[PDB]
RNA sequence: UUCACAUCGACGGGAAGGUUUGGCACCUCGAUGUCGGCUCUUCGCCACCUGGGGCUGUAGUAUGUUCCAAGGGUUGGGCUG
RNA sequence: GCUCAGUGAUAAAGGAGGUAGGGGUGCAGAGACAGCCAGGAGGUUUGCCUAGAAGCAGCCACCCUUGAAAGAGUGCGUAA
């Protein structure tokens, strides 16, 4: 109940389309639909000045945690449907570039094959050949997920900072060689 | 912190800084090097007394020696100017030109009280043009 | 190990 | 090492270990203090070593103080020795404390160095123990 | 990482975590990591 | 902008000054003259020199305070400080020498009287191991 | 908590004319077996193992494999364990017939509807 | 080099195992018998190699140490009871 | 009332924002914790040592001043 989370209510704002049915929720934005369920304790309010504030069932310590992960999450996808999210990541090295084709993102990395990626219908991925890659996508979870898994193939590396990194990034850099 | 002792002292300090002076100026400060605290702290305790203060401290000090009118002006970060000696426009001057010196600085002037009436941002102008106790008597 | 087990009636 | 300088009969009886140590349970000579909570068997070579690291660790920090010494002896019988004709030979000395007792004094020092140097005596102790302050 | 059965955060930047119940060290520098165990 | 120290009256050495501030693109001779005029100006001392400079290669500096611990080495008569301050004491200054390196050092300290830059100079050589009375 | 009751009722504990020398119990009809629920972390962690009868033979299932392969195996599993052993065991424990889909084909036989007097056997989410 | 905790870790302590050398004498005395090879298995993991990793005083190659991992592998000879 | 470990079958020192209680002691309504904005100064580059030691290799001293506050400096870093 005193969690600093929950008691600050959402604000949905104009060209949100909020549609509530029981414990699910379907919310159609601008940018599109995106649906989620609650668990049994969570219950949240859809105000008549145009607020979600959210309450819980019983208080558990279970139900605490609940709440305040819950407010963030459909705060997130309230925000996720108006404007959306960009995740932007470079790439630091010799040769090292990116070409966005068709559903493709080619990944040139230094490896001996060219990587393929499959991009999924919610994500718009831009590219800067100037090798930057910024993912635009209305849910946080899978931006954040595919932002993830290019990071992957060559995660940076500790001495000439050389591979795959986020935009903004402490790099602890060793000094090899001496 | 600070025990409430200690704040009723500063607030009765305050006040007996108030009762001797004849006007009030109001100063805000965000994000300024210490140096230029000091050479302004070299030209006002000549002629002036200059108390930084809360919000509060400043509210039940001032509400008691009628100085009021001055409640909208303690909104935001709180820096105060007493004249206790010296004249009101040689106390005035100098801190507008330490205004147009700190455009880049982020100074902004808040508002002053003479002859327990409220004076504005830009009202001040004419406490600045009046001259020296020589040119007045 | 420097402990035992309890053995028959002990157990 | 500490040990006693004479005894007539070398072999000694285990004894049994109970009780309180009603006697040595203040602290009179320093200002903080390691306390025994449990019955056991000090080696002479433990508070040998409880003494260094505490010294080591207080340095300039003044003063330790050893409340207990490894004055009953104890003996052991040979490997590959068949049980019969005698027991065996003293090897080493114990100091028997019990729950309650005081083993080191310490003076010199700020809580905080005193706390840290006890723990780390503590930690070559074979027993449990406790940290006090004197009264 | 070192695994151990006494971790202890190692400077000030280090902090205890519980992850899947056993107690973990994670910090800014890679050497301070450890795993309860 | 750089930070050295040269001697008063003395400058243009090879290997202390002119390569260090002259690969910033500092002119030599200008600095070094002007530096040199400016302590035959005030008393000549060891001066630690603040020497600031801008992307047309023109020069701004600011003489800082001749040190504390040289004016009072040379105030109670002696060379080398103590190795050991407020234990060995290894000389004696009288109260006009205070007033005296706290009015040469004037310009350059912060203090608003000089009381505060008396008892600066004080705490300086209550700091180098010399007694002051 | 079913299977307990499930055992009482096959085995014939509930009529009056219970004997233990004889079979007096009912049939079972089990229906929706993979909807059974579980408590605690176990869906991940209880562990069925079975055993070849060679050395290295061993094999072991956790529940939820098992559920997803074939899960009436785990309500046969779990009620075989409550009945007797023995020859009336294991004749007994044809009387329990399961079905992994909400449907059998037993609508001849009559089903009547199984009595629960366990307050806790009905778990809610 | 600086730096206890890359790698070592003195003085001491707390354990597990049941493979070494032992204590015991519960065991079998009638014909319940020890060490190596051959053949043939099988299992453990405290991992030698092969699969994946974290840290390095890891530039690279190669290490060091440690984590999960026992599916598979683990030569042929001169010499010894 | 408690436990979420299938603990409920067995073992220690040690570790721990596990969890439910109980007890002292700090602060705060002139606003406490966390976050975020700024400041973090003068002596002085403390003395010694060292090619250099400038808070930050080492040693000793660890005061004073301007102050809302600021250690002769907690860690990183520079040949310095
Ligand atoms: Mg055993
Ligand atoms: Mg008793
Ligand atoms: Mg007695
Ligand atoms: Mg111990
Ligand atoms: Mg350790
Ligand atoms: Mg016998
Ligand atoms: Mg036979
Ligand atoms: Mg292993
Ligand atoms: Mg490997
Ligand atoms: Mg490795
Ligand atoms: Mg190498
Ligand atoms: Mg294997
Ligand atoms: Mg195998
Ligand atoms: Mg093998
Ligand atoms: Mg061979
Ligand atoms: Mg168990
Ligand atoms: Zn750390």
């Amino acid at each position: 109940k005193e969690s600093r989370i929950g008691k600050q209510p959402i604000t949905v704002p104009a060209n949100v389309a909020i549609a509530m049915e029981g414990q699910d929720l379907k919310v159609k934005g601008p940018l599109g639909e995106l649906s989620i369920t609650y668990p049994r304790e969570v219950l949240v309010e859809k105000q008549e000045s145009g607020f979600l504030r959210v309450r819980k069932a019983v208080e558990t310590r279970r139900a605490n945690q609940m709440h305040g992960l819950f407010r963030t999450l459909t705060d997130n996808m309230v925000v996720g449907v108006s404007k959306g999210f960009e995740k932007k990541l470079q790439l630091v090295g010799v040769g090292y570039r990116a070409t966005v084709e068709g559903k493709d993102l080619i990944l040139s990395l230094g490896f001996s094959h060219p990587v393929r990626m499959a991009i999924p219908d919610e994500l718009q991925v831009k590219v800067e050949e100037n090798t930057k890659v910024t993912v635009s996508g209305r849910d946080k979870s899978v931006v954040g997920q595919f932002a993830a898994t290019i990071r992957s193939w060559r995660p940076p590396e500790p001495y000439k900072g050389k591979g795959v990194r986020y935009v903004d990034e402490v790099v602890r850099r060793k000094e090899g060689k001496a | 912190a600070i025990s409430r002792t200690k704040k009723e002292e500063t607030v009765e300090t305050v006040q007996k800084h108030l009762e001797n002076c004849y006007l009030l100026a109001a100063i805000n400060y965000k994000g300024f090097t210490v140096k230029q605290f000091q050479d302004l702290r070299k030209a006002l305790p000549e002629n002036t007394t200059l108390i930084v203060a809360k919000n509060t401290l400043v509210e039940k000090a001032v509400q008691d020696t009628q100085w009021a009118a001055i409640k909208p002006c303690m909104k935001g970060m709180n820096a105060w100017l007493f004249v206790h000696s010296e004249e009101i426009p040689i106390a005035i001057k100098p801190y507008r030109t330490f205004q147009k010196e700190r455009k880049l600085e982020d100074n902004d002037f808040t508002g002053a009280c003479f002859e327990g009436k409220f004076y504005g941002p830009g009202e001040v102008k004419r406490l600045e043009t009046m001259p020296s106790k020589a040119e007045i008597f | 190990s420097s402990r035992p087990q309890k053995k028959g009636t002990a157990h | 090492m500490l040990s006693p300088k004479r005894t007539r009969f070398r072999k000694q009886h285990r004894g049994r270990m109970k009780g309180i140590s009603y006697r040595g349970n203040r602290i009179c000579f320093g200002r903080y203090a390691l306390q025994a909570l449990e019955p056991a068997w000090i080696t002479s070579r433990q508070i040998e070593a409880g003494r260094r690291a505490m010294t080591r660790n207080a340095r300039r920090g003044g003063k330790i103080w050893v409340r207990i010494f490894p004055d009953k002896p104890v003996t052991v019988r040979p490997a590959e020795t068949r049980m019969g004709s005698g027991k065996g030979s003293p090897e080493y000395w114990v100091a028997v404390v019990k729950p309650g007792r005081i083993l080191y004094e310490i003076s010199g020092v700020a809580e905080n160095i005193a706390r840290r140097a006890v723990a780390i005596a503590a930690s070559k102790m074979p027993i449990r123990t406790q940290f006090i302050i004197s009264g | 990482m070192k695994i151990r059965a006494s971790v202890r955060p190692i400077c000030e930047k280090c902090r205890l975590i519980r992850r899947r119940g056993r107690i973990i060290v994670i910090c800014s520098n890679p050497k301070h990591k450890q795993r309860q165990g | 902008v750089i930070k050295l120290a040269l001697e008063a009256g003395k400058a243009t050495p090879a290997p202390p000054v002119g390569p260090a501030l002259g690969s910033k693109g500092v002119n030599i001779m200008a600095f070094c003259k002007d530096y040199n005029a400016r302590t035959a100006d005030k008393p000549g001392f060891v001066i630690p020199v603040e020497i600031t400079v801008f992307d047309d290669k023109s020069f701004t500096f600011i003489l800082k305070t001749p040190p504390a611990s040289v004016l009072l080495l040379k105030a109670s008569g002696a060379e080398k400080g103590s190795k050991d301050p407020q234990m060995e004491k290894v000389g004696k200054i009288t109260i006009d020498q205070l007033r005296g390196i706290a009015t040469e050092k004037l310009p350059d300290l912060n203090c608003t009287t000089i009381e505060s830059a008396m008892r600066i100079i004080a705490g300086t050589a209550a700091n180098m191991g010399i007694d002051i009375d | 908590r079913m299977a307990s009751t499930i055992a009482i009722h096959i085995r014939g504990k509930n009529l009056a004319s219970y004997t233990p020398s004889v079979d007096m119990g009912a049939f079972v009809i089990v229906v929706n077996a993979d909807k059974v629920a579980v408590s605690g972390k176990k869906r991940t962690q209880k562990l069925y193992r079975r055993h070849s009868g060679r050395p290295g033979g061993l094999k072991e299932e956790t529940f939820d494999q098992l559920q997803k392969r074939i899960p009436e195996r785990i309500i046969e599993h779990a009620v075989r364990g409550m009945l007797p052993k023995g020859r009336l065991g294991r004749y007994l424990f044809n009387h329990l017939k399961v079905y992994k889909g909400a449907e059998h084909p037993h609508q001849a036989q009559q089903p009547i509807d199984l009595p629960l007097r366990d307050k806790r056997i009905r778990v809610e989410k």
